[PDB]
């Protein structure tokens, strides 16, 4: 009966002439002002509240004379660590790869228009809309904070070895970490360090967060190192999008490069000893579906992963 | 009956029990006079309740949500140790029965089948059954099962602990005011009280009334109940099995807490409502059979909306997220279907839930010996034999052989003797 | 009667993917020399 | 079971956007 | 039993049990009695 179902969906399911008749059912309800506005209370800030704005008042093209954002910078960022840009953002070149202390920083946004520089103070302006709050907040770098996300995937298989199938598509499973700060599940990842690329960053954040191997457990075996290197040798950049991250401001926003490491056979994925470390509490394999409640725009990232792999979502 | 002045509480080391005064022990339990209060005041509401047509009296303790579950566990152990001596029959299984308090409305054939499975599991494992303390629904049904169980037993009677949120109990006002040892207070289920309307079940042998300073609010005892069962499971080295039949929103929260504390759950499919929602969610996420390939998140959302009535998108999202969070770990959920599968396979589901845990390896073999499933024990031993682990098998094989001898299971005796259990290297549990 | 929120969502999901398969002249018996019926045909296929 | 495995690998497995993270 | 419909089953279970008794079908009598047909709640077809 399983084979009959499988042959039936492989033979029936293998802009121009496309019509949408949903207006007959709904009416005036359609996709209107599909735009992200971050929550009023800034995370980990001790009660500073943003300037509340409606979702139809977010993009820069629309006029907004009553726009009065609050200037807030977190004390950790204001204490000046190694990964934080200087408080006066002048002489910094945006939209091109910039060298800070001989180390390369990306600073280029995926927005087609680019980053616009305010003439009065020299600080960058977020091209993806208003967030009701200026300053850097929890983000250390002016402009684009480059993040790399690691979606390590394998096919969801039963004990008999058959891949699980829902809605006529094969079902995926991804490694998800529980964040320390807001306790909601998310894709492992972190900000791109100075002088390093997305390749080192994606892999490093996955070992530190998902595996906890950042000076916190023990040295890997030579076959475990070979298996993890084999897993990490074939990665595809599935998306490079703007994050719907609640820490985003008008002068500092997170933009992610998403790297998918898919384990087709499942041999390399089974040798991973998941244990939450660094800024992750717990790590587990979690089924990919459209009803997932994840941090920021990680559902969009998982949509891109399933779109690339022709998986269920 | 002479009131106790001193009680025997077992030490935290687990090596012996020290005798201490009752007011000193009972100081660690708190009550809230109002919602605003956080630190609280000493509880002073403990003693025994006398029910009509019941010969024995049932203990009650009013504690606070912030109180340690180990202390409540020490209280239950201390009373049983006082009444039946030090060598009372320890539980090898904690069976939690949860589900619908009022909306429970089930066909009689289905009720007899579920009742039959619970009665045999309870009678074979000498289980402590912890349900809700009220006289409605699945709690009342489980109470009837243990009422019938209480007659054929001669010495030891397994407690039927009822954990209910205090503040909904009609005799709550009569229990708190007065002296601290209340010996034999009469509980009147038919007595009128305007604000509260939920009475205690007369067939439950013990009562933990969890209080958080709330009148007529439910679901405040869920976290403490899961934590108390988990604490009991660690203390007696016994698996805890939660059983879910029908249920509303608080049953979903009960299952969520149970799966968060590592306790396996047994979901009875086909009984309707939250059990069907949990079973549908598990079958959608894990089951490889052909008939579950049409299962979708949309139909699951439709089921949650039709069952729970969330009345808002955010509430529906939270309920759906909680339901999907329950069946995230496939080992911790075992779905038993009442209709399609057989009548005598409920104990196999309970044993599968026991076997699905991580530790208590000697104990898991003991549970397999109690349920008379020789094949399960044989498969576990063969898999264990292939997987190395020689030290743990040799460490528990003697005690398992000893246990097999005590409960008159010769097939288990031959099976354990074939797997390098030296007959002359057995050791007694106590010291002569 | 008014449809349920899941029935409205199901019908909207069915109606969101339609393909215009043909735009032909009808062989309708009410056709005249000065008034004729021409049809646009919309196919809503439910694969699952 | 052999046919199930064969159909599964024929349906799942039938420079640009390629990244090497072995350096980590 | 799986499809709900408890009112129609309870409404016809008594008459079905009664009919099973009249035509000497004991297996049907045990089967109808197992599905919540109260033995003492039967009713005759005519009025005395
Ligand atoms: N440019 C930076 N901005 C902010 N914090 C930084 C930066 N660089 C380093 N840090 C340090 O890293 C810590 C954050 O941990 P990471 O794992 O590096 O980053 P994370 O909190 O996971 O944020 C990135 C996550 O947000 C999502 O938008 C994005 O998809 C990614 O998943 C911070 O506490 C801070 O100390
Ligand atoms: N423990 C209870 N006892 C009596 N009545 C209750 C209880 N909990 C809730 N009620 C009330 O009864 C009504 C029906 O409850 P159900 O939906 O049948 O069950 P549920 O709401 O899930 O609560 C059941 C309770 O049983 C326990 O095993 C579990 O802790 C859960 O809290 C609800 O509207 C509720 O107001
Ligand atoms: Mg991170
Ligand atoms: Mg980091
Ligand atoms: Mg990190």
């Amino acid at each position: 009966i399983s084979f009959r179902f499988s042959l039936d969906q492989q033979a029936t399911k293998i802009p121009i002439n496309r019509l949408n008749s949903a207006v007959a059912v709904h009416g005036h309800t359609a996709e209107a002002a599909e735009w992200y506005v971050p929550p009023e209370e800034y995370p980990k800030s001790g009660g500073v509240k943003r300037y509340l704005i409606d979702a139809s008042m977010v993009p820069l093209s629309i006029m907004c004379p009553s726009y009065d954002p609050v200037e807030y910078t977190h004390p950790s960022v204001a204490a000046q660590p190694v990964w934080a840009d200087p408080a006066d953002p002048r002489k910094i070149k945006f939209n091109v790869k910039d060298e800070v202390n001989g180390k390369v920083v990306d600073r280029t946004s995926c927005h087609p228009s680019g980053i616009s520089i305010d003439s009065n103070t020299g600080r960058p302006i977020n091209p993806w809309g208003r967030t009701g709050m200026t300053g850097r907040g929890l983000l250390g770098k002016w402009g684009v904070n480059q993040a790399a996300d690691t979606v390590v995937t394998r096919w969801k298989r039963s004990p008999d070895g058959s891949i699980l199938e829902r809605d006529g598509k094969k079902v995926l499973e991804f490694v998800a970490i529980q964040r320390q700060d807001n306790k909601m599940w998310a894709i492992p990842g972190g900000f791109v360090d100075n002088g390093e690329d997305v390749a080192l960053t994606s892999g490093r954040e996955f070992m530190e967060e998902a595996l906890g191997m950042g000076t916190s457990a023990d040295l890997m075996s030579a076959e475990s190192k070979d298996s993890l290197a084999a897993l990490f040798s074939s990665g595809t950049i599935v998306a490079r999008i703007y994050c719907e991250d609640p820490r985003n401001t008008d002068n500092a926003w997170v933009e992610t490069t998403c790297v998918n490491f898919h384990d087709e056979s499942g041999r390399h994925a089974a040798r991973l000893k998941l244990q939450g470390g660094d800024d992750a509490e717990h790590a587990r394999w979690m089924m990919v579906h459209g009803g997932l409640n994840l941090f920021a725009s990680h559902r969009t990232l998982l949509q891109h992963v399933t779109s690339a792999l022709n998986a269920y979502f | 009956s002479v009131a106790a002045k001193t009680l025997l509480i077992e030490n935290e080391d687990g090596k012996g029990s020290t005798r201490m005064e009752v007011q000193d022990f009972m100081k660690r339990f708190h009550m809230h006079a109002s919602e605003d209060d956080k630190t609280g005041s000493p509880s002073t509401a403990w003693g025994t309740l006398r029910f009509p047509t019941k010969e024995a009296t049932a203990p009650y303790l009013r504690l606070s949500v912030n109180d340690d579950p180990e202390d409540a566990l020490l209280f239950v152990k201390a009373m049983l140790a006082q009444k039946y001596g030090e060598t009372y029959d320890r539980p090898s299984l904690i069976l939690s029965v949860t589900g619908g308090a009022r909306n429970f409305t089930l066909p009689p054939r289905l009720e007899t089948a579920i009742a039959k499975g619970l009665r045999l599991a309870a009678q074979r494992t000498n289980a402590w059954v912890v349900t809700g303390g009220t006289n409605t629904g699945v709690m009342k049904l489980t109470g009837q099962i243990m009422e019938a169980l209480s007659k054929t037993q001669s010495h030891f009677i397994p407690p039927t602990i009822g954990i209910a949120t205090y503040g909904v109990i009609i005799g709550g006002d009569d229990m708190t005011r007065g002296e601290p040892p209340k010996i034999g207070l009469e509980y009147e289920m038919h007595k009128k009280d305007p604000p509260k309307t939920t009475p205690l079940d007369d067939n439950h042998n013990l009562f933990l009334l969890v209080d958080d300073g709330s009148t007529n609010k439910f679901g405040k005892e869920i976290k403490f109940r899961a934590a108390f069962e988990n604490a009991a499971g660690q203390a007696f080295a016994a698996p805890v099995v939660t059983i879910v039949v029908q249920g509303g929103p608080g049953t979903l929260g009960t299952a969520l807490q149970a799966v968060r504390q590592g306790t396996p759950i047994v979901v009875v499919d086909g009984s309707g409502l939250a059990a069907d929602v949990l079973a549908y969610a598990y079958n959608f996420m894990h089951n490889p059979l052909t008939r579950f390939k049409s299962y979708t998140i949309d139909d699951l959302r439709q089921k949650v909306a039709q069952t729970f009535n969330p009345k808002s998108s955010q509430q529906l999202t939270n309920l759906l997220d909680s339901a999907l969070e329950c069946v995230q770990d496939p080992n911790l959920v075992v779905v038993y279907s009442l209709q399609e599968s057989g009548i005598d396979e409920f104990d196999d589901c309970i044993l599968k839930a026991i076997f699905s845990s991580q530790g208590k390896l000697g104990n898991k073999l003991k549970q397999a010996m109690y349920f008379d499933q020789l094949d399960v024990a044989k498969r576990a031993l063969s898999e264990a034999s292939k997987n190395g682990q020689h030290n743990e098998i040799a460490a528990c094989i003697n005690d398992n052989l000893m246990a097999a001898m005590m409960h008159n299971k010769p097939h288990f005796v031959e099976l354990y003797l074939g797997f390098d259990a030296k007959i002359y290297e057995l050791k007694p549990s106590e010291e002569v």
